[PDB]
């Protein structure tokens, strides 16, 4: 799916959803809130643990 | 000069730390504080003897605590120019407080004497308070009741 | 919890290369011209006039 | 699910909001599960963690307040609309995952 | 390692030079300070026909 | 308790130089 | 003879201009770049190469 058009406050996630595993490559997650992406797509799917 | 209180609101609303130095013994108190809006200590200039005096109302969900080894401290008034220099550095750094310390002898009549002087590493405390803000606390020679 | 359903999404972006339409949640100011500044664009930081 | 943001580097409610690590840290970190201990059928919350804050806590800084919360920032009572309290509680069940 | 001559304040353990070799230490269970120094200090040629 | 001094000058925030001071050792290394 | 020489001096200073935009193992040759998107500890890494 793509995204654009928006603010990427992922501040709203807390207290709505817990992630288990969350790992960021070619960023650091600190410097998330500070920056503007390009061409972002979400992937959605399902697996086993 | 006895020392000084350091909090983000300075108020009960937050923690602070104070570091005064009462007439026996160095106190380090992080602690929960109503904090006075005029603290002081009160010394009787005729006694030259310390009686008790208010820096906070109340203390409560308070973290941290200090006690110096018991000293003898000069609360008399005295005559003649200023006679000694006690430069400090304050620092707050990853939860730490970072106090150095210096002493030194002068006779100047007013302003701050140039020179140079390193300071020692005296404490390390380990608060880990937001401080953006500070107040000294002088002690009183009120000669009269009610003033 | 080897065999219990893990939802995944994973995220696509590219980074201070190309428009962006998605940025994260920062106050924008004034233009400020022909001074040194400490300058922020769609999250390319840097000093200069 | 909030152990993982207990290292130098990381994001998060915890990481935010209650207990962030410098990025020169020296030390260790040891954490163990005590399910048997923390948690009862009918449930404990006696545990709870800051979910609001206006600013990123410091390295080694703590916030142990509790001042309700408005995402404009002016003071205001918890009855009142978009006014929260910052402290949420911790559900420890036994049939928790 | 040979006693110092060094004075340590309280606050002080080790010594480095201007290579940031540790040439200092203050022993442990005695506090004297001692002079660490290399063992290699041989200016050494062979001649041979 | 919170006691008040009332009839208080201000204190007009005076300026001065800090010469050479405020200098404090870095660290705990001996040099 | 004299021109040879104002020659080599202009190209030597062209080339140290143009081997800015050398990566040397690293992300990119931007600093603003790698200081935009990684923290301290990850673009230590990248700005020591
Ligand atoms: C300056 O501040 C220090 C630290 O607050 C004061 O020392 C403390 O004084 C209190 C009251 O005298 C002591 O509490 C007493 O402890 C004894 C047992 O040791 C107990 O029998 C009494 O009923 C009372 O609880 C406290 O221990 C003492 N702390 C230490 C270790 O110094 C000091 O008196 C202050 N001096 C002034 C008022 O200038
Ligand atoms: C925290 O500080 C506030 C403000 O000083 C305290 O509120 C005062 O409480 C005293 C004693 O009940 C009253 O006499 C004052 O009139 C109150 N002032 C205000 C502005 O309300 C409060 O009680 C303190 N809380 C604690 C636990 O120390
Ligand atoms: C220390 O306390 C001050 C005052 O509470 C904090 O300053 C606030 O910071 C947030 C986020 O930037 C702002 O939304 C508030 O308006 C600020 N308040 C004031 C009055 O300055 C500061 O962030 C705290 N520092 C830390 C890291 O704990
Ligand atoms: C720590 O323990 C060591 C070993 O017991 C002490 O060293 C000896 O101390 C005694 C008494 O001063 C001397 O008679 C011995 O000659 C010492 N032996 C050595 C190894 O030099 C040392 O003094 C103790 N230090 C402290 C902190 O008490
Ligand atoms: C989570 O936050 C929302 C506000 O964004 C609040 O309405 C809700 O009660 C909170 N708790 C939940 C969803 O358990
Ligand atoms: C998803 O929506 C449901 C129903 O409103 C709600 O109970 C749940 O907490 C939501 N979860 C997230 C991830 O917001
Ligand atoms: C002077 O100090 C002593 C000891 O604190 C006290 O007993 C005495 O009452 C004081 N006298 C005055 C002038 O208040
Ligand atoms: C201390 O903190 C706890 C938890 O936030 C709070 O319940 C308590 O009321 C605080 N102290 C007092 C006596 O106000």
């Amino acid at each position: 799916k793509r995204i654009s058009n928006c603010v990427a406050d992922y501040s709203v996630l807390y207290n709505s959803t817990s992630f288990s595993t969350f790992k960021c490559y070619g960023v650091s997650a600190t410097k998330l809130n500070d920056l503007c992406f390009s061409n972002v797509y979400a992937d959605s799917f399902v697996v086993k643990g | 000069i006895r020392g000084w209180v350091f909090g983000s609101t300075m108020n009960n609303k937050s923690q602070s730390v104070i570091i005064m130095n009462n007439s026996t013994n160095l106190v380090i108190r992080a602690c929960n504080f109503e904090l006075c809006d005029n603290p002081f200590f009160v010394v009787l200039k005729s006694n030259n003897t310390q009686i008790p005096s208010y820096i906070f109302n109340n203390a409560f969900n308070c973290t941290f605590e200090y006690v110096s080894k018991d000293f003898n401290l000069d609360l008399g008034e005295k005559p003649g120019n200023f006679k000694d220099l006690r430069e400090f550095v304050f620092r707050n750094k990853d939860g730490f407080l970072h106090v150095y310390s210096g002493y030194q002898p002068i006779s100047a009549a007013s302003g701050l004497p140039t020179g140079f002087n390193a300071l020692k590493p005296i404490f390390k405390l380990p608060l880990g308070i937001n401080i953006t803000n500070f107040r000294t606390l002088l002690t009183a020679f009120p000669p009269r009741p009610d003033y | 919890i080897g065999y219990q359903p893990y939802r995944v999404v994973v995220l696509s972006f590219e980074l201070l290369n190309a428009p962006a339409t998605v940025c994260g949640p920062k106050l924008s100011t004034d233009l400020i011209k022909n001074q040194c500044v400490n300058f922020n664009f769609n999250g390319l930081t840097g000093t200069g006039v | 699910d909030d152990v993982r943001q207990i290292a130098p580097g990381q994001t998060g409610v915890i990481a935010d909001y209650n207990y962030k690590l410098p990025d020169d840290f020296t030390g260790c970190v040891l954490a163990w599960n005590t399910r048997n201990i923390d948690a009862t059928q009918t449930g404990n919350y006696n545990y709870k963690y800051r979910s609001l804050r206006h600013g990123k806590l410091r390295p080694f800084e703590r916030d142990i307040s509790n001042v309700p919360f408005s995402p404009d920032g002016k003071p205001c009572t918890p009855p009142a609309f978009n006014c929260y309290w910052p402290l949420n509680d911790y559900g420890f069940y036994i049939t928790n995952g | 390692l040979t006693p110092s001559s060094k004075r340590f304040q309280p606050f002080q353990q080790f010594g480095r030079d201007v290579s940031d070799f540790t040439d200092s230490v203050r022993d442990p269970k005695t506090s004297e300070i001692l002079d660490i120094s290399p063992c290699s200090f041989g200016g050494v040629s062979v001649i041979t026909p | 308790k919170c006691l008040d001094f009332d009839d208080r000058t201000p204190p007009a925030n005076t300026q001065f130089l800090s010469s050479h001071r405020g200098v404090y050792y870095p660290d705990d290394i001996f040099r | 003879k004299l021109q040879d020489v104002v020659n080599q001096n202009a190209q030597a200073l062209n080339t140290l201009v143009k081997q800015l935009s050398s990566n040397f193992g690293a992300i990119s040759s931007v600093l603003n770049d790698i200081l935009s998107r990684l923290d301290p500890p990850e673009a230590e890494v990248q700005i020591d190469r």
